[PDB]
RNA sequence: UAGUGGCCUACCAUGGUUUCAACGGGUAACGGGGAAUAAGGGUUCGAUUCCGGAGAGGGAGCCUGAGAAACGGCUACCACAUC
């Protein structure tokens, strides 16, 4: 509903920009960087519930009370995730389950700061 | 005499009396109405793909006792909300909402395999790719 | 300032710039399980 | 008119069709051999290589010509839509 300025054109815009962080914002000709968006309460964070699976042909199983470094989408957070069961759960009630299981369907329990689209992590 | 005429001038009465009693056969009516295109949401069709609504909600017409991962759905050729189904049931991971099938029916055009309102359409290919070879373990079969 | 080369400017109606909510540390006061 | 003809036109007559189904309505209706059939009859389909009809997006209209109400011909309207 709230969406007012238009996508389709071209935007000059005074985006207030740090001189804490500028290290490595370049100008791409020849160069890979690109620049996002955030919302109103986006700018907020809160606590997120992964649904992983293992990843196929990588047999060897991990430790589930580690900081393994969460994408779900494509940006890197190194979250310290509590894996449990990813079994059909009527009363949404969990385990704190320490270590993985090497087939099935884990549920990750952790502290994000949260990017609110539903992606392949 | 048997309730019916027979002398030879009588056809008169008997294409027109055959042509009042076609009507108490069954699909006779269903057929010449156009029922079939004013209804049954293919419209005739043998299939329909269609975007996957959401997870669906089990409503008890008996009696296969889960909630059985079922696929609220709706067509694009016409867009007429259909309760779907899947075989080989479970592994709900691999689509999201919004996401292709192609529909077909049970044998009976479905109306009954399972405790669920309307579900009558068995998935066959889920955005183009099959089940078939998908349940096979060389690709993997989706979510709602 | 939202500009085309129509000002829409960073109005006072937004969170200012927290990460975690900044209404939470009153939120550690909901005892609902003084167990 | 190439010609019969209410095809028109001017005066006349009051007719004509029909429960032996007029008229009106619907057709996911282009009509004829084909198909699935297979005791026989019945059933349902026929866009489709052949015959006949129709149209060149929809209606008009006209030229040239033995022949067209033609569209890889033309004029206009209507719907589009290129530099």
């Amino acid at each position: 509903n709230e969406a007012q300025a238009i996508a389709g054109d071209r935007i000059r815009m005074f985006i207030r920009f740090p001189k804490f962080l500028l290290e490595k914002i370049q100008d791409p000709k020849q160069l890979l960087f690109a620049v996002y968006g955030l919302l109103l309460h986006e700018h907020k964070n809160a606590v997120v519930n992964f649904s992983l699976q293992r990843w196929e042909q990588y047999d060897k199983p991990v430790p589930s009370q580690e900081p393994i470094v969460v994408q779900y989408g494509v940006r890197r957070y190194t979250i310290q995730p509590l894996f449990s069961q990813g079994s059909n759960s009527p009363n949404n009630v969990h385990k704190y389950e320490r270590f993985l299981h090497p087939d099935t369907v884990s549920v990750a329990t952790c502290i994000a700061p949260v990017d609110f689209t539903q992606s392949p992590a | 005499g048997k309730g019916k005429p027979r002398g030879l001038n009588s056809a008169r009465k008997l294409r027109v009396h055959r042509r009042n009693n076609r009507w108490a056969e069954n699909n006779y009516k269903k057929r010449l109405l156009g029922t079939a295109f004013k209804s049954s949401p293919f419209g005739g069709s043998s299939h329909a793909k269609g975007i996957v609504l959401e997870k669906l909600g089990i409503e008890s017409k008996q009696p296969n006792s889960a909630i059985r991962k079922c696929v609220r759905v709706q067509l694009i050729k016409n867009g007429k909300k259909v309760t779907a189904f899947v075989p080989n049931d479970g592994c709900l991971n691999f689509v999201d909402e919004n996401d292709e099938v192609l529909l077909a029916g049970f044998g009976r055009k479905g109306k009954a395999k399972g405790d669920i309102p309307g579900v009558r359409f068995k998935v066959v290919k889920v955005s183009g790719v099959s089940l078939l070879a998908l349940w096979k373990e060389k690709k993997e079969k989706p979510r709602s | 300032k939202i500009e085309k080369i129509t000002v829409f400017e960073s109005n006072m109606n937004r969170d200012t710039l927290d990460e975690y909510a900044p209404e939470g540390t009153e939120d550690w006061s909901d005892y609902d399980e003084d167990f």
